[PDB]
C-alpha cells in the first residue's frame, strides 16, 4: 500500500504508510507524478520512514502519494553499459537511445568473505619517475592519490589513464564522485576521439546534483565493476573524488537525527567507509585494479577523512602543496609516500637501495634548509655542500612533463621506463652528474635529457 | 699583530654564537606560549560546536 | 554594457541569499541565446554569513563554525 | 487592550495580550505601577509577545498589568536638544529642566535609498601626520579607530574632536554606548567651561546600565543626527564604542531563544550591524561626518565583530598594543591602516608616492625582524641597514605630541599641516636627514623641531 | 521505604521512590540481592534520583528493589584501619579479615571553619636535610611532587611515614587516586620489607574502577586522616595523583550531561578541588599535611588542572635525573624547587640567610660548570676555584642515609634536626671546613660525622 509525505526538510523526506506495509532499510520508493525517486535510510517508528531524494525537491509538495518498489535501486550491468554514460539511476544521460541490458542489479551489498579474498604482487609499471620509484604498484591492488585542491590529482589520474588504461585488454568503469562537469564532458570526448570509449563504462553524479544522487553514484560505479569482476575479469577502476561520497553523507547527518562528532563529521565515518572500500578488492574470481583520487581538506593529513581512508590502500601517493607551490610537478612527496611493494623480495634488492638512497638524502636536505636559510651555503662542511648539491638535483630530477599536460606546460611530454629511472637516479647519487647545473634535471624525462639540456644553459 | 688578531676574532665568534642560541631559545619560550594558547582555543571551539550541534538534534 | 544587482547591507538576509542566483539567471539569458556573459560575485562570504543566520533561525542543526551541512550545495 | 506578565527571566520579559489587541514589533509598553518601558521583540503566538526591558527588572512580578502605547520609542529633536544630556527614552538627565521639543521621532527606520546617496571626496585636514599620511579623511566620510584595550581609542576621538572643531561651523551628536560614567561627566564639563556645549548634544547609556539601554541608546543619537543632516546641515557624529551595541546583542541573544553562531555570538550580527550603520551615511540634503571607536576582543582583529564591521567604513585606523609598549603615540600600524582617499585622483601623486614609499621601507623593515632578533644588524647587506636606519626614523616620526594628552606628559601640543609632513617625510625617504640621530625625530610636530632637537 | 530502578545507561542509575521517602544528596543506596552500591548526585523530581554506581553495573535490571541507608558512603575510621588495604567503601582488599573498627564516618563534610584555623606558620619537620633547608614544609600545608619514576619517590614517601610515625608520633594514609593494580601490590610489599606497613592506612580506588570510585577515593582517605587529626595529632595524607582526581570529575561530570567549560574539563572544577584542598589544614586539635604527586598535561603549566591544583600548593618538591646519576639520594634539585615558607617572616633571618647562600652557591657553580666544560679548569680565577671547591662540599652534604633504605646503602639511617641543618650548612658556608675532603660530606647526618668521617 502507498504511503504519504508528512515532512520536506532540505533533502530528507518523511514518509507515512500504513503499518502493515512499511518499506526495508534501502528501499527504493517512487512519487506518484513527479519524476522523482526516494532510498529509505530510517525506519522511524508508527509507519514512518526517513528517506533522501534522488532529485531535486522544487516540485514536492506534502501529501503527495509515494509507492514501494520492493527492492533496492538496481542498475543495469553487463556489456551495454559499454560506451555510455548513466547517472546514479542507471538511466542514460546521453542522447543515445536506451541502455538494453540483460540484468539489473541492486547497489547494496555484502563485502566478499576473508576466504574469497586473493593477492598477488606483480608489478604494473606506469612511465611516471616518482611512482615508479618510491611507490610501485601492483595488479589487483588499491592507489590512493591524496592532495589538497590544485596539486594535481586530476592531472595524475589522465596520466595513469593514458598509460595504463588505453592498453589494457579489459573492461574500465570510471565513476565521477560529486566533481565538475566540465571536466566530466571532457574526459568523454577524450575516450571519444581516441577510440577508447568502447571499453570504458562512464557513471557520472556531479557536484551540483542533490546529496543523494553524490552519496551512492559511487555504489553504482562499484556495482557495474562488480558484475565485471565475478565474470571472471580483469577490471579497473577509477573514482576520481571518493571524499565526495563522505562529504554528501556529512550534508544529511544531522538532518537524519545524529549527533556530531569530531571536526563536524558524521558519527558513522569510519563504518561508512569500510563498507564502500571493502568491496572495492579483488578476489578469487576476478582481478580489480582500483585507482581513487582522495581530497585532503586545507591540506591537513590529520582532518579525520583521508586519516581513514590511509588504511585501505595498498599504494598511497601523497601530492605537496609546498612541491608543487616550488613549480615542480608531478609534486609527489617523496617522503610521505610508501607502498606494500616497496619490498626487496618483490622489486629487487636495487631498486630497494636507490629509493631508500633518494628518500635518506633528501630527509637530511629537509633538516639543512633551515641553516643555508639562515646563514648561508658556505657555513656549512664539504659533504654538506655535495648532499646539498645532489639533493636538489634529485628535487628538479622528480618532476617530468606529461601527455595530459602539454595544455599547461607548452613542452611534449615524456615516457619514462622503470630502469632509466633507477640508473638515472643511481647515476644522480653515485655523483657521476655533480659538474651538471641544477636547472638541467628540471622538466626533462630520462637522464640523456638532462645531459642534452645542460649544453642549452 | 695579524696572528693575536685572528685569535681575537675566533673569541668574538664564539661569545657572538653563545648570544644566538640565547636569544634562539628566547623566541622558542615565547612561540611556545602561542602554540599553548591556540591549543587551548582549539578545544574549546570544538567543544562548543559539538554541545551546540547536540543541543539542535 | 553591465547589469548591476545590489542586496546592501541593511536589506533582509533572504534577499542577500537569492541575489546570486537572481543574477546567474540575467547572465544566463545570454548564454542560452548564443552569446557570452561574465557575472562578478563579490562576496560569496556574506552570502554564506546570510544563509547561516537563515538555517540558524529556522533551528536547523549545525556543524563546523555554526554554518549548515548544505553550504558547500549552497 | 492590557496584558499581563507570565514571564520574566532577566531582562527579557514574556507578556500575554488579548489576541485582537497584540502589538506591533518594536512598540514601546509600559507597567502600570513601576512605569518601565518595555520594547517588544518577537511576537510568539497565543497572545504573547516577548520583549526587552529599558532598565532594570528586580521588583518585578509575574501578573503585573502592561499597556501598550501604540507607537515605538520617540525621542525629541530638533533645535531643543543641542547642549542637553538625554538617556535612551528621551529624558533629560542633565537636572536642568524638560526638554522644550517640538517633535519626537521613532528610533526605528529604514536606511536612505540608493538613489538618495551622495559622492566626495574632499579632503578632512586632521593635523595628525600619521592619518593625514596614510588614511586620510573625507568629509561625509565613515572613520573606524579600532583597538585593544587600554590603546587609546578613546584619546585619539578627543584628539580628533578637537581638531575637527576648528574648521567646522555646524552641529554635533556625541553618543556614549557602553563606556565609562566618569568620561561622560568629564567631556559634558569640558564643554560647558569652554563655551562649546550649546552646538553639542549628548546621548549616554553607559556600562552601568541595564542591556536594553545599551542596545538601543544609538539608535536615538542616530535619530538626533538624522534630523539634523534632513534639515539640510552638515553634521558630526561621534559614537564611543559601537562593539558595546553588538555585545548588548550577545547578552539578550539567548534569552531571546536563538540558537548560538560562531564563539557564541548573535546568528543576526550582520544584519544588526547593517540596519544601524546603513543610516549613518551623508545623503543629498545633507551630510554627516562620524567618527567612531570600535572594541577588539582580546586583541585578535580576526574575531567576527570587528571583521563584519571593516567594510562599513570609508577610513580605517588600526591601533597597535606593541607599537604602543615602543612608547610611540598615537599608536597607529601604518600597515594596517587604509582608506578609500589614498588614491591618485584624489590627493595627488606625490603624497601618495610618499605614502607608498613610507609603507614600502616598513614593509620590508618588518620582514627582517627574526634575522636582527638572531644575528643582529651587522650581517646585514648596505642597502638593508641604510632601509632599517630609514624605517627607525620613519617609526620615531609618526609619533607626535598631542593636546589632549598635555597632563599625561607635560610637553605641548603640536598641529601640523599635511604640506610639512609630506614634505618632512619626502625628506626622510630623499635621504636629507641621514646625519640625524633617531630620538631627535621623537615627540616633535615638524620635521624641523627634529632640526633643532639634534642639536641638544 | 525502598525504590526501584527504573533506567540503567551505563554507570547512571535512575532509582524511583516514594514521594514522602526521596533520599538525600549524596545518599548511600543498596541494591537488594546484589552487591552493588550507588552514590545519589541529582534530584530530578516525581521521586526519581539520578545516581553513579560504585561498581559494574553488568546483570542488573529495571525493577530491582533499591534500599536507602539513611546517610552518605560510611567508612571504617580509627587504629583498625593501618596495615590494611581498602576500597572506596572502606571493605577489605587484602584477604585478611573484617577491620575491626569501633568507629565508622561519612566522607562528605564541610571544611573547618575561621574561628577552628590553628594559626601562625608552624613549620613540620622531616628530618631530611634538602627539604628542610630549601623548601620547607609548613603544618597544614600541601606539597606538590614533581619528577619521573626511578628517581626515588616511593622511598622518599616511605622515610616521611617512617620519620612522621616515630619522631613525632602521628599517622599516615596513603590514597591512589587512579591506581595501577601492578604497582599497588609492588608498593604493598615494599613496605611490608620497610617495615613501615603499620604506620599507614592504604586505600586504593584503582585504574580498572568506574570514576566515581576514582572520584571519592580521596575524601576516603582523607575522613580517615580527619579522625586521626580529631585525635590530636600531626597526620600526613598522600595523594598519589592529583589529575586523576580531577579527570575523575571530568568523567563523572561528563556522564551527567553537563555543559562543559574550557579546554574540556567540569565546570565545577575549582569547587570540587576547594572541596578536597580546604580540608587539608591545621586546625586547633591538630594537623594533616598532604603530598600529592602532579602530573602536567602536554607540558603546559597554564592549562585549568595544574592551574587550579597550583593556587592550593604550598611548596614543590622536584626530583631529577642528574642527581641520582651522581650518586646523590634523596634526588631533590634545590635551584628547582620552591616553598612560600622560605620567606625571613615565616622562618627567621637565619635559615633564610643560610638557604639563599646555598642557592646561590649552587647557581654559580651551575654556571661555572659550563664555564669549565666550554674552556678547562684553567680559565677560572682563585676565587671561583674555592666557590666550586665549597659547591662540591655543598651539593655532597645534601645527600643523606634513610631508614627504609639501608638495603641500598649499606649504612644505618640518619634523622637530622633542623637547628643542625642550619649549622652544618652555615660551617660549609663561612669557610670553616675547608681542611675537610669532599668525600667525607657524602652520606653522613649532621657536620660532626663529615668531621668524624674525615679521620678514616
Ligand atoms: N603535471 C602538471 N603539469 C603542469 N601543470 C600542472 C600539472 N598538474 C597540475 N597542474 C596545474 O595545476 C592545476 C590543478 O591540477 P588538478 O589535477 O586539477 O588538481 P586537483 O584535481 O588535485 O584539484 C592544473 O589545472 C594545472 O594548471
Ligand atoms: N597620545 C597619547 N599620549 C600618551 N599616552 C597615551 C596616549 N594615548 C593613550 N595613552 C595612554 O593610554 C591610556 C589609555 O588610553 P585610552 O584612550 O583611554 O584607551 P582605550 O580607549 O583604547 O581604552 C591613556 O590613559 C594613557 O595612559
Ligand atoms: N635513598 C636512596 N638510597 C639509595 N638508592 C635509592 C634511594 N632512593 C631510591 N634509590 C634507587 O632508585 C631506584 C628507584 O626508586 P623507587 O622509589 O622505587 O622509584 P619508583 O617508585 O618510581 O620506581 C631504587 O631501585 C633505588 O635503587
Ligand atoms: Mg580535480
Ligand atoms: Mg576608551
Amino acid at each position: 500500500s502507498s504511503g504519504r509525505i508528512v515532512q520536506i526538510i532540505g533533502a530528507v523526506i518523511d514518509v507515512e504508510f500504513p503499518r502493515d506495509a512499511v518499506p526495508s532499510i534501502y528501499e527504493a520508493l517512487k512519487v506518484q507524478g513527479v519524476e522523482t525517486t526516494l532510498e529509505v535510510q530510517q525506519q522511524l517508528g508508527d509507519g514512518v520512514v526517513r528517506s533522501i531524494a534522488m532529485g531535486s525537491t522544487e516540485g514536492l509538495k506534502r501529501g503527495l502519494n509515494v509507492d514501494s518498489t520492493g527492492a533496492a535501486i538496481s542498475v543495469p550491468v553487463g556489456k551495454a553499459t559499454l560506451g555510455r554514460i548513466m547517472d546514479v539511476l542507471g538511466n542514460p544521460i546521453d542522447e543515445a537511445g536506451p541502455i538494453g541490458e540483460e540484468e539489473r542489479w541492486g547497489i547494496h551489498r555484502e563485502a566478499p568473505s576473508y576466504a574469497d579474498q586473493a593477492g598477488g604482487n606483480e608489478l604494473l609499471e606506469t612511465g611516471i619517475k616518482v611512482i615508479d620509484l618510491v611507490c610501485p604498484f601492483a595488479k589487483g591492488g588499491k592507489v590512493g592519490l591524496f592532495g589538497g585542491a590544485g596539486v594535481g590529482k586530476t592531472v595524475n589520474m589522465m596520466e595513469l589513464i593514458r598509460n595504463i588504461a588505453i592498453e589494457h585488454s579489459g573492461y574500465s568503469v570510471f565513476a565521477g564522485v560529486g566533481e565538475r562537469t566540465r571536466e566530466g564532458n571532457d574526459f568523454y570526448h577524450e575516450m571519444k576521439d581516441s577510440n577508447v570509449l568502447d571499453k570504458v563504462a562512464l557513471v557520472y553524479g556531479q557536484m551540483n546534483e542533490p546529496p543523494g544522487n553524490r552519496l551512492r553514484v559511487a555504489l553504482t560505479g562499484l556495482t557495474m565493476a562488480e558484475k565485471f569482476r565475478d565474470e571472471g575479469r580483469d577490471v579497473l577502476l577509477f573514482i576520481d573524488n571518493i571524499y565526495r561520497y563522505t562529504l554528501a553523507g556529512t550534508e544529511v547527518s544531522a538532518l537524519l537525527g545524529r549527533m556530531p562528532s569530531a571536526v563536524g563529521y558524521q558519527p558513522t565515518l569510519a563504518e561508512e567507509m569500510g563498507v564502500l572500500q571493502e568491496r572495492i578488492t579483488s578476489t578469487k574470481k576476478g582481478s580489480i585494479t582500483s585507482i581513487q583520487a582522495v581530497y585532503v581538506p586545507a591540506d591537513d593529513l590529520t582532518d579525520p577523512s583521508p586519516a581513514t581512508t590511509f588504511a585501505h590502500l595498498d599504494a598511497t601517493v601523497v601530492l605537496s602543496r609546498d612541491i608543487a607551490s616550488l613549480g615542480i610537478y608531478p609534486a609527489v612527496d617523496p617522503l610521505d609516500s610508501t607502498s606494500r611493494q616497496l619490498d626487496p623480495l618483490v622489486i629487487g634488492q636495487d631498486h630497494y637501495d636507490t629509493a631508500r638512497g633518494v628518500q635518506y638524502v633528501l630527509q637530511r636536505y629537509k633538516e639543512l634548509k633551515d641553516i643555508i636559510a639562515i646563514l648561508g651555503m658556505d657555513e656549512l662542511s664539504e659533504a654538506d655542500k655535495l648532499l646539498v648539491a645532489r639533493a636538489r638535483k634529485i628535487q628538479r630530477f622528480l618532476s617530468q612533463p606529461f601527455f595530459v599536460a602539454e595544455v599547461f606546460t607548452g613542452s611534449p611530454g615524456k615516457y619514462v621506463s622503470l630502469k632509466d629511472t633507477i640508473a638515472g637516479f643511481k647515476g644522480i647519487l653515485n655523483g657521476d652528474y655533480d659538474h651538471l647545473p641544477e636547472q638541467a634535471f628540471y622538466m626533462v624525462g630520462g637522464i640523456e635529457e638532462a645531459v642534452e639540456k645542460a649544453k642549452k644553459l | 699583530a695579524v696572528v693575536e688578531n685572528n685569535a681575537c676574532e675566533q673569541a668574538a665568534r664564539m661569545i657572538a654564537m653563545k648570544n644566538a642560541t640565547d636569544n634562539a631559545g628566547e623566541l622558542i619560550s615565547d612561540l611556545q606560549l602561542i602554540y599553548n594558547k591556540a591549543r587551548q582555543a582549539a578545544i574549546t571551539q570544538e567543544i562548543s560546536e559539538i554541545v551546540g550541534g547536540a543541543a539542535a538534534v | 554594457n553591465t547589469i548591476v544587482v545590489a542586496a546592501s547591507a541593511s536589506e533582509s538576509a533572504a534577499l542577500q541569499y537569492l541575489a546570486p542566483y537572481s543574477g546567474c539567471t540575467m547572465g544566463e539569458y545570454f548564454r542560452d541565446r548564443g552569446e557570452d556573459a561574465l557575472i562578478v560575485y563579490d562576496d560569496l562570504s556574506k552570502q554564506a554569513v546570510a544563509y547561516r543566520q537563515i538555517s540558524l533561525l529556522l533551528r536547523r542543526p549545525p556543524g563546523r563554525e555554526a554554518y549548515p551541512g548544505d553550504v558547500f550545495y549552497l
